[PDB]
């Protein structure tokens, strides 16, 4: 008994120093969705504009329109993120979370820090193409909630309630901030969340109606795996958005099957490999293993074509999985070894797939 | 006595209720019945195939007389000619050892058949145990036949229709070898691999057993997942396979037309030209008025003819009648109404099932590029709009040449036979479909061709307004039911809405390309409405086109001369009465009275109930009933499409009058 | 060569406000179990009666007749639960435990406290049907077991040496009471154990003989996954109770493969959806997401079949996945989508299937 999914693939490069790349990405599975609530449906869109080149600040949003069960799901964000120094990175924005009837907005001033246990130059020597980088996060934030429903103040009494008549508030929020598989999750990608802490819960009066207002701070620690803190530098090509970036995507779910629909372009796709060398980024692990989650529950066949626009001049020097076939500049990955990676990654495994083009 | 009186209204009702017609339904009924329904039916098949090869025997074994002719065998007859059970022999040894052959293959079809009713009883019943070993078997997993199961499906029973295809064609490879043994062992046709002969039936059913065999093996180990949807539903699968079988009736009909009068077939259909047959019904030997017949004979009295006895039937000579063609054109209409039929069936049960999705919200969960791709409105109404649009240029652009050549002929106008479109034929590509290439075969092309895009109107309708349409998401309508006649006389009225109903319009309009394929294959005229009448220049299509053969009539005049041969037939006659008799009566459920029939039968229920009181001392209290508009609707069709093809089989049954002397011109 | 399950289920409900349903489940499987001692066979038993209809309370009895590798194994409980109030819940119990030629008896005093992080309006309003209530539940239990055995008195003394000697009592207790693989079952249902904690553990004389006597109290959380907690008022049915409901099942195991019969009736099968529609009740989220713990281990074929019986005029008005057959009062389930959502569940997926039933 197997099912069968369909998926196509496709990256398009330019040539000089240039790190932008376009990508499509259509997918198509028969299997049920592991979401105990169906039909779940959610279309997602990220726009990335400059605002200045010197302070190296950008803008950022992302829209979330999701109808689960029938009940209609929509969080908005607007937020400035920018690069203070190596480690340290200050995002100042705005967004607003609305569920059929109930919405309400939120404002926050954050920073996050980022720190590798250890830094070693023979590390970075004899290894020219590291994966693993072991470090741990830091999250200051001041979140700004305006109490206009009668909801949103009950929600804010029982927790400062909350707050004085428990001690374990600080362990027992990861149970509710993780919610349901949410929480498994965690312990998968060898990521482990800290308990938070609050620097303060004060109630400041705003010209609309009064604002509950909470200063927190929390850190979390990835053993590797985790992108986020691995790779802090390359998730924020600020310095290369000459122009805006954006990535649109879209899903459908119910008892039947899931139908998938991806595109944008955005800089980082491509890296340097060194020996003059350019190369696809690597693969993120923390969706593949977020994936293996839940596409370890049917047998399927799969059916995917991954088609490599190169730039005029560049040639590719290795790639495994070597590709199918090529037509001049495209190279096309379908069958064989790749719809064995495909299997393999789309189940949870990481192996490595490269592509390294020189002109 | 209201409340009485409405409690039968009511029992006769427009909303949904148990029917006699609907009570083998796929949805009252699981996997393991329809497979003890279609053997019960194949063992019911079999004895009726037997009975076609008993009526065949013109003399009996013990050299008595037998039977005579009848159509049922004689669109069979070429066959088991082609097989050696049946022979065209004059010697009257051959017709009697004949006979011997279609006894034994008639007893064994009874035989065979009651193997398959008892085999199609305890799997209906699910009584499905081996009476020499007392255990019974499981349906979802059995051997198969034992060692051959494990061999082959590696022991294992499919739990999935699509996975029921691999085994499945096995099964097929299974009767294609079976055949194969059958013809060489049996019947004594090696399989030589030459196609003018019919040993070329059986080297074909081994390389079909080969292929079916691979085919069915790869589909045991990659079954299809294409249409995974009707995997759920009994009625979704069964409508796709009856859309399927009747473009493949449709093809069996169409090549059986070009095959049958093939030079490689003339020892079996054309051979028949030959021969003088005794059909039923047909003008007997009459006898006068005071005509006494006693023990002396042929005292006192007269009787016709004088070669034979007192009301025996008269030969027929099968050159004159055209029986060749006769019995092809039997053949072949038959597997193209039903194919027809199949096919918008096919699409009525389909759609039938496309409601009950919309109604519980499957519809927007179906994955398949075969509903997914249909479920935009946009896109129906472009589908739609091109199916109209090309209905229309195509209906409009052949019906004014059939006009127009109508005119030309009958001088209408001042306009002589040269304006006609006699110049108009297939283009020289296409000219090897057609023997002699004309006007006539231009038409029925694009007559065929607007024929299908006028009932492919109603079945695109079918397909895509099953539960809402463009004009009722305006109107803010829902289509609850697929058998509701009307919403009632709001909007200006909304009759015939459903797909039941649109079912309906797509059987009453698939009668003139029913009948452009009757005609045609008729030798009939189809470029004008008239040909071949004593009037100003029909009789001169002949030779202003130059044609090698002359229809016998046109559009029109078809049915004068068509019918010289029924009125002369006592039968053929009766069938026309009879098939006229059935037609007329749709329109009294057909047309929009079905209110007045109603109060009508309030005061027949009432006068009997009155006459019954002052005559009689007893109450006569019947409550006449009266027929609702879906099921007037039903009964409408049936009475209409029923009595239409009644007579159909009139015009291909009194013989095949084509000839091959183009007529001169009247001049 | 191709491994192969077979299964049988049906569910009888009853008409009006009744939630009573019967259910019976037979499945046959090919596949060795995960047990690492074979053969491991068990029936189990459950009966519950209700004592009186204002005070609420029932007895409920529960019988393990377990052969694990030659070894009988016996654990038998009878006990007195009944509502307190909408958190609060104690039971009055005494029980068995019987392993070979060993056999201890207990007898408890407890009592379990049910808290949800928040209670808000709009969840309630804005979601018909809530899968994840996030929560948390605290156990008192006061055991009483009298130490008749050379091995019991031994078990004691350690114990409380233990406790006397180690600080990491009651964290290093967790590694004890979740055996084997039970421990990393906690994080696969996201249910976290906290430490116990020991009120007292005092030696009190009793008519037979000297009976060491725990008074301990402890907590776990649940993500919203776990059912005790975001369920605790649906499994106990006790004023449904209007006459005795038994649950009774048995499993066969061994290096073949495993044999299961269950079968019993019990209210609470049935549940209000809303707008006068009525719900089987949703299926356990604990069961599957444990089972999916050792269903991953041998690809297999599923033959499963799920006969669903109505009360007299009420019909369907929606069911995903949709039924195979209907036959009059009765409906099928069988093949198609539901032998892809049997081999979901089966692997450890929650997908939902809802049938609703109206008059
Ligand atoms: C998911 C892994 C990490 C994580 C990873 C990061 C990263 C990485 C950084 C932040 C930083 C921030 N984090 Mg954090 N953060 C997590 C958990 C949290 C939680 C929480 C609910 O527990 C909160 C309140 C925050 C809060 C914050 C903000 C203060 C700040 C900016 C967020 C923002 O603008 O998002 C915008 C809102 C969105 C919905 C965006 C979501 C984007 C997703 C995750 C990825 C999209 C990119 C796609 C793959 C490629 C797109 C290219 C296009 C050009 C966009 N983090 C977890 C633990 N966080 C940022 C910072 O440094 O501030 C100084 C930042 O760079
Ligand atoms: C005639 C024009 C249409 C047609 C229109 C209808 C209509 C109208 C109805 C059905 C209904 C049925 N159709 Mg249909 N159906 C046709 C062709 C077929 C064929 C085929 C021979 O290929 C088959 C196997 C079926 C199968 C079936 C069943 C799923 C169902 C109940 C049958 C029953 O109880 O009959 C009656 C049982 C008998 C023993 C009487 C004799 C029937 C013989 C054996 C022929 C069977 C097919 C025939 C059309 C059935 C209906 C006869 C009525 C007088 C219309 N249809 C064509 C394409 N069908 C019903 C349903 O529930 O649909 C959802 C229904 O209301
Ligand atoms: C399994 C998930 C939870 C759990 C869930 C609950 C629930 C739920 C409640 C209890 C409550 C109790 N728990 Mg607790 N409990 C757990 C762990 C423990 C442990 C331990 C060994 O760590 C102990 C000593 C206890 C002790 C106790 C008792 C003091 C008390 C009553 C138990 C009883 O009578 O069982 C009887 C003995 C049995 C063997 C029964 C086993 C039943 C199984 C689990 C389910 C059967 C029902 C079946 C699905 C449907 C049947 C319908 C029929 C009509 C029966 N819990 C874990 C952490 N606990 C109860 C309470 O509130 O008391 C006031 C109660 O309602
Ligand atoms: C080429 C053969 C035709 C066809 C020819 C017929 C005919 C003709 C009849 C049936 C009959 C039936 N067929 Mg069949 N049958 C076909 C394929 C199917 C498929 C399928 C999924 O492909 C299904 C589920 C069915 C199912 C059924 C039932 C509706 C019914 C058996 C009930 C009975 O015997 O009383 N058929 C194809 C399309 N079947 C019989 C019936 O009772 O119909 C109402 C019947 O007379
Ligand atoms: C099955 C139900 C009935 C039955 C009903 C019929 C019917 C109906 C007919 C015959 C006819 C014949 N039968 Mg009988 N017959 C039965 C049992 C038998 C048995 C036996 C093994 O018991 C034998 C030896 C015969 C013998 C014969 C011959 C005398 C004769 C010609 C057969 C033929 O051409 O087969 C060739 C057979 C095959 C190649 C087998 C496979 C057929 C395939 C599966 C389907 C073809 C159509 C297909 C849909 C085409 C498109 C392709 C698609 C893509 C799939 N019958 C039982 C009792 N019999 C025929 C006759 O008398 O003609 C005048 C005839 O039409
Ligand atoms: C033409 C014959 C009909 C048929 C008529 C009968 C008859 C007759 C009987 C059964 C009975 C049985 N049927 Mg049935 N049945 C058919 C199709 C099937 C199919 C299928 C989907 O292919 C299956 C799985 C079954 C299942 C079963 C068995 C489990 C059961 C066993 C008792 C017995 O005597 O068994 C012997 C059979 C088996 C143990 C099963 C394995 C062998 C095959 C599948 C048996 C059917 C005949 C075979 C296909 C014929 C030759 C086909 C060639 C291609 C020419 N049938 C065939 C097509 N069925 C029995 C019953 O109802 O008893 C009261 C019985 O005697
Ligand atoms: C002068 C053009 C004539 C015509 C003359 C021919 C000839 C000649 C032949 C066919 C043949 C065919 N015709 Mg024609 N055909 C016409 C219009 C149509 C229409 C249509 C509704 O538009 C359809 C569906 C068909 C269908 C068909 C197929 C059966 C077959 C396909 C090959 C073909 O056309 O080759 C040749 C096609 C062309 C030379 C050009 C086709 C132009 C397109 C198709 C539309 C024409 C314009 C349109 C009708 C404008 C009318 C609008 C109205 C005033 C509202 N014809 C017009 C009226 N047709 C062949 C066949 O086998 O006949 C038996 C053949 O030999
Ligand atoms: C032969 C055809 C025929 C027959 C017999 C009838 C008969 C009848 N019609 Mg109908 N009708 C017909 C055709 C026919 N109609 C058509 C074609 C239409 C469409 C225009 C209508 C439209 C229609 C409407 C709108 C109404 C009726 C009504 C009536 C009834 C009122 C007359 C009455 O009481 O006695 C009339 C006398 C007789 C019936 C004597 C019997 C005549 C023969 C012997 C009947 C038996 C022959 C029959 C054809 C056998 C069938 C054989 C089979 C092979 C087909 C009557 C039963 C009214 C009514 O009350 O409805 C119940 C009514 O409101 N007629
Ligand atoms: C429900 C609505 C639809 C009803 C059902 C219609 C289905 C039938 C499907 C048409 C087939 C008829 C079948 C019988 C086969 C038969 O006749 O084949 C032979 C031959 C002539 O043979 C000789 O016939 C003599 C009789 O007079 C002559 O004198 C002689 O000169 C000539 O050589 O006919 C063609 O070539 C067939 C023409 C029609 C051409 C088909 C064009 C259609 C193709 C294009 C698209 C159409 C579909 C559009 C989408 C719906
Ligand atoms: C003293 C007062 C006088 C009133 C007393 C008596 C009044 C008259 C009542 C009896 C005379 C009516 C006789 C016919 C009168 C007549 O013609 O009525 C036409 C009739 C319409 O019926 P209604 O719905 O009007 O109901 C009439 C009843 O109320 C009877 O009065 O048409 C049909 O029933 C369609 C055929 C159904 C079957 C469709 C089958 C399709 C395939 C055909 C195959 C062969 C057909 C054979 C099938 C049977
Ligand atoms: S006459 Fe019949 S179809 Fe016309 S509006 Fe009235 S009920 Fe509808
Ligand atoms: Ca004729």
């Amino acid at each position: 008994d197997v099912t069968t999914a369909h998926s196509d693939y496709e990256i398009v490069l330019e040539g000089g120093s240039s790190s932008w790349g376009k990508v499509k990405a259509r997918a198509k599975v028969n299997a049920p969705p592991a979401s105990p609530l169906l039909p779940a449906d959610c279309d997602v869109k990220l726009n990335v504009k400059p605002l200045d080149p010197a302070k190296g600040f950008v803008r950022i949003s992302a829209v979330f329109e999701s109808i689960v069960d029938s009940t209609k799901n929509k969080l908005t964000i607007e937020a400035d993120i920018a690069n203070e120094t190596k480690e340290r990175r200050i995002s100042v924005g705005e967004g607003m979370v609305s569920v059929g009837d109930f919405s309400h907005t939120f404002s926050f001033e954050g920073s996050v820090v980022n720190l590798f246990y250890y830094r070693s130059d023979a590390v970075r020597r004899n290894v020219p193409n590291p994966i693993y980088m072991q470090g741990r996060q830091f999250h200051d934030i001041l979140m700004k909630v305006p109490l206009d429903n009668n909801d949103l103040i009950d929600t804010w009494e029982g927790t400062v309630k909350a707050i004085g008549s428990t001690g374990a508030f600080n362990d027992w929020i990861r149970d509710f901030w993780f919610i349901g598989p949410a929480f498994t999750a965690l312990n998968e990608g060898g990521q482990r969340i800290s308990r938070i802490e609050v620097n303060g819960l004060n109630t400041e009066s705003g010209p609309k109606g009064p604002v509950g207002v909470s200063r927190w701070r929390f850190s979390h620690g990835g053993s590797g795996m985790v992108d986020s803190i691995s790779r802090w530098a390359e998730l924020f090509p600020s310095d290369k958005l000459n122009r805006p970036a954006q990535v649109e995507a879209g899903f459908r779910s119910d008892s039947q099957g899931i139908e998938v629909k991806v595109d944008g372009e955005f800089p980082g796709v491509s890296v340097d490999a060194g020996g003059g060398l350019r190369r696809i980024l690597n693969h993120p692990l923390i969706p593949l293993v977020h994936h293996g989650m839940v596409g370890k529950f049917n047998n399927f066949n799969v059916d995917a074509q991954l088609k490599v626009v190169l730039p005029k001049g560049y040639k590719i020097r290795y790639a495994a999985p070597q590709y199918r076939s090529q037509n001049l500049e495209e190279y096309r990955w379908s069958g064989g070894a790749y719809a064995r990676w495909v299997e393999h990654v789309c189940k949870g495994g990481v192996g490595q797939f490269e592509i390294l083009y020189a002109q | 006595d209201a409340a009485k009186m409405r409690r039968f209204l009511f029992q006769r009702t427009e909303t949904r209720s148990t029917k006699w017609y609907q009570i083998f339904d796929t949805e009252k009924l699981d996997d393991e019945q329809v497979v003890g329904g279609h053997l019960a039916l194949l063992g019911v098949l079999g004895f009726i195939m037997g009975i076609y090869y008993i009526s065949g025997i013109q003399v009996f074994p013990w050299g008595a007389p037998g039977f005579h002719d009848n159509w049922f065998y004689l669109t069979i007859k070429p066959r088991m000619v082609s097989l050696g059970i049946d022979t065209y022999s004059t010697k009257t040894a051959d017709l009697e050892a004949a006979g011997a052959r279609l006894l034994g293959w008639a007893a064994f079809h009874f035989l065979v058949g009651s193997v398959l009713i008892f085999g199609g009883w305890r799997h209906w019943t699910h009584n499905l145990t081996n009476p020499f070993t007392g255990r019974c078997g499981n349906f979802r997993d059995f051997r198969f036949l034992g060692k051959f199961g494990d061999v082959v499906f590696n022991g294992t029973s499919a739990k999935s229709y699509k996975e029921a295809l691999g085994p499945h064609a096995v099964y097929m490879s299974l009767l294609f070898l079976g055949w194969g043994i059958v013809m060489w062992a049996i019947l004594g046709f090696a399989p030589i691999p030459d196609f003018q002969t019919i040993n070329s039936e059986t080297f074909m059913s081994f390389v079909f057993a080969v292929i079916f065999f691979a085919l069915g093996i790869y589909w045991w180990n990659n079954p299809p997942n294409a249409a995974i949807h009707l995997n759920d539903d009994m009625k979704a699968a069964f409508s796709v396979h009856l859309t399927a079988i009747g473009y493949i009736n449709i093809a069996l009909g169409c090549i059986a037309f070009v095959a049958f009068q093939q030079p490689s077939f003339a020892p079996y259909y054309k051979e028949l030209d030959k021969l003088v047959f005794y059909l039923y019904g047909e003008p007997f030997n009459r006898v006068s008025f005071n005509f006494v017949e006693q023990g002396g004979k042929v005292i006192s009295g007269a009787k016709e003819f004088a070669d034979f006895p007192a009301y025996a039937i008269l030969p027929k000579s099968g050159e004159a009648f055209g029986m060749a063609r006769v019995v092809t054109n039997l053949i072949v209409f038959n597997h193209i109404i039903c194919g027809v039929l199949y096919v918008f069936a096919g699409v009525y049960h389909g759609g039938q099932y496309l409601l009950k999705i919309q109604l519980n919200g499957m519809y927007n969960q179906i994955k398949s590029i075969w509903i997914t791709k249909g479920r935009d409105q946009e896109v129906q109404v472009k589908i739609l709009g091109t199916v109209m649009a090309l209905c229309f240029a195509t209906m409009l652009s052949v019906y004014a040449v059939i006009v127009w050549n109508t005119i030309c002929e009958l001088n209408i106008f001042g306009t002589n036979i040269t304006m006609s479109f006699y110049w108009l034929k297939p283009l020289p590509i296409f000219q090897w479909m057609f023997a002699d290439p004309s006007i006539n075969d231009w038409v029925m092309a694009h007559v065929i061709t607007a024929g299908s895009l006028f009932s492919l109107i109603a079945l695109v309708r079918i397909a895509f307004f099953a539960h809402t349409s463009p004009l009722w998401d305006d109107l803010g309508l829902k289509k609850n039911s697929y058998s509701f006649p009307c919403l009632g006389p709001v909007y200006g009225g909304t009759c015939g809405v459903s797909i039941q109903d649109q079912l309906w319009f797509a059987m009453l309009w698939g009668i003139k390309g029913l009948s452009a394929v009757c005609w045609y294959i008729d030798g009939a005229w189809i470029a004008s409405m008239m040909y071949g009448v004593p009037a100003a220049d029909a009789k001169a299509w002949d030779s202003i086109a130059h044609l090698h053969h002359h229809y016998t009539s046109g559009i029109f005049y078809y049915f004068w001369t068509e019918t010289v041969t029924i009125f002369s037939s006592s039968h053929l006659s009766t069938i026309l009465m009879i098939g006229h008799l059935v037609w007329f009566i749709s329109f009294a459920v057909w047309f929009e009275d079905r209110g007045s029939r109603l109060e009508g039968a309030d005061i027949q229920t009432r006068t009997i109930r009155w006459l019954g009181k002052k005559f009689l001392n007893r109450d006569v209290n019947f409550r006449f009933p009266v027929l609702t508009i879906s099921d007037s609707k039903l009964a409408g069709t049936f009475l209409y499409f029923g009595g239409t093809f009644m007579l159909v089989f009139l015009f291909l049954a009194n013989g095949f009058y084509q000839t091959n002397s183009p007529l001169p011109p009247p001049v």
